[PDB]
């Protein structure tokens, strides 16, 4: 127990009232949706007398209380404030996530547009439990529920600019000018089938790793649905990537021809995605409201704001 | 008395 | 500016802040503090003096500072929580509610309440107190007291006092501006102070206006005193202090010992140092004593240094 700290969050949450999201909401349907989602303290980490550390205020508002230090040593907190198109805390499940974020998606790839769904964050937030059930199946039934066309899976991992696909067991792969052969696109019915494909994929035995739904009608692409699982945003190559992507989502505001690539192995692939006057995407920014993983959380966060550009 | 988590 | 006028626009785009309405529960408080945002003038607009006050809950404001670094643009958005937050758009009567009005009740019991309005010039205070004031709605409420059926035993004979104290040397603004003494026996006691009696809301009106008439206004802090006499016997006595602009030297240990003096009231004090302390000793004893604080600011940006410091100060007197 540090204890003053502890003290001085509650001192606060105590004065305030929160009007948290609920199912009574409207679902919004934006061009590049922005939320974030804390998870809840583990037992591992309560056992530790870890203080929860951030709040939320309402569905979009998030307040954060980080202990700063005075060269007196007097114990400070520093309150900041960020918005977001929904945040959402311990209390949201997946079936309350699935509806906020990549639920209005689904209809935009049966369109003929091209979807993208990122969960990013630190190692141990909540990255592959929020797209791994998981937001990667809740769409599949969602995608099934809606009715001639045929779906098929994609389903890999991007580590060191090699490409693997988990559905072949370690299958290596190329990429080259943008086009991926080997590209495992398994056929699927149902949910039933996709369901299958995860847990095969996720079996396998520092990674980014990305999900597909594809929809063909003569044989030919309609919609592409991406949900990516980034590594943690803490050899340091990561660093780059990630920082593309902020870039690649920003040129999406600016209806931007032009877009940014090679410095990046993962954008390559997930390349067409970042372009049209049909392409929406949603980033979930996930954090660890464990005192002690503060300055990972802000630094989770800095990179999610203002990224409404 | 306060304060409460509702809306 | 520009730029820092569309992160803060960028930033309330999303926002989806809940307004306090009347029916909110008032709540019953020993020690209220409140923030009272000034809606922007259009003087300050017309310059186009940015809006930087967020205030997305009942309880609850925001300040997104603006500082930066390589110069690569950011902004602070720093929350405070209080009590209360009022807006822009909140009415004087509105701010009414949630201060003093539950305080009128206290002074009916005998007890003792003080409320303040704490802030730099051009924030609110001296308005936002005192027909539009906090002063005003205060006898209103009072007199529909001695007219209800409940209180009506203790023949009481309502009074008024309107003082200002300025760096030491008070003065009764119930006289041609005359001046005061003020001593306390081996508890505290005024000298030559004329108890105006008044049995009409419309009496206080236009007993206060003396004052108004008569009183920069900003180093010095204004003392309204209403009393209760039941038979020339003293009931309980509300104090409602304008205080001297937040923002020479005296006057920051004047609020010093305030600040100093609102601790204790919640510890159940070093009243001595200063003349503001020494006047409202008696209400800051007991279990029988509540206050309320409003400190006021200003919505601009160039305001965002010094309202930054009014918000710190109040932050320091809830404990
Ligand atoms: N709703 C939840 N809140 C908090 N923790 C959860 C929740 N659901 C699952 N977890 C657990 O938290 C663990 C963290 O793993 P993971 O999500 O992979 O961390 P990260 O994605 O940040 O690397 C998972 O094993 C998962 O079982
Ligand atoms: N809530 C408000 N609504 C409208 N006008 C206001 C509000 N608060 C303050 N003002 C205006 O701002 C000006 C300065 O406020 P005032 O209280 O007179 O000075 P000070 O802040 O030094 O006490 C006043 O003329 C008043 O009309
Ligand atoms: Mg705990
Ligand atoms: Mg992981
Ligand atoms: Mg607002
Ligand atoms: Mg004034």
């Amino acid at each position: 127990p540090n204890w003053e700290f502890a003290r001085m969050i509650k001192e606060f949450r105590a004065t305030l009232e929160c009007h948290p999201l609920t199912m009574t909401d409207p679902i919004e349907e934006h061009r590049i949706c922005v939320c974030v989602r804390k998870r809840p303290l583990n037992k591992q980490e309560l056992a530790k007398k870890e203080i929860d550390v951030i709040s939320i205020p309402s569905k979009c508002l998030l307040l954060v209380h980080e202990p700063k230090l005075k060269v007196d040593l007097t114990k400070y907190l520093e309150n900041q404030a960020f918005c977001f198109d929904f945040a959402f805390d311990e209390t949201a499940s997946n079936e309350v996530v699935y509806r906020f974020t990549a639920r209005p998606l689904v209809q935009t790839i049966f369109e003929g547009g091209k979807a993208t769904c990122f969960a990013y964050g630190q190692t141990g937030s909540g990255k592959t439990h929020t797209m791994g059930k998981g937001i990667y199946a809740m769409a599949s039934r969602d995608v099934f529920l809606l009715k001639g066309l045929e779906v098929y899976v994609t389903f890999f991992e991007i580590y060191n600019g090699k490409l693997f696909d988990l559905l072949n067991k370690k299958a290596k792969l190329r990429v080259l000018e943008v086009q991926v052969v080997g590209l495992q696109e398994h056929l699927v019915n149902s949910a039933d089938d996709v369901i299958k494909m995860i847990d095969m994929g996720s079996a396998c035995r520092r990674s980014h790793a990305c999900f597909q739904i594809i929809l063909r009608a003569k044989g030919r692409m309609h919609g592409k649905f991406s949900l990516v699982d980034l590594a943690g945003n803490e050899g340091a190559e990561i660093n780059k990537s990630l920082l593309a992507l902020k870039e690649c989502i920003r040129a999406l505001g600016q209806n931007k021809a032009h877009t940014p690539f090679r410095e990046s192995k993962l954008t390559q692939v997930l390349r067409d995605s970042f372009i049209g006057e049909n392409s929406r995407t949603c980033m979930i920014a996930t954090i660890s409201p464990g005192i002690s993983s503060c300055e990972y959380t802000l630094n989770t966060l800095r990179y999610a704001d203002r990224v409404k550009e | 008395l306060e304060e409460q988590a509702s809306r």
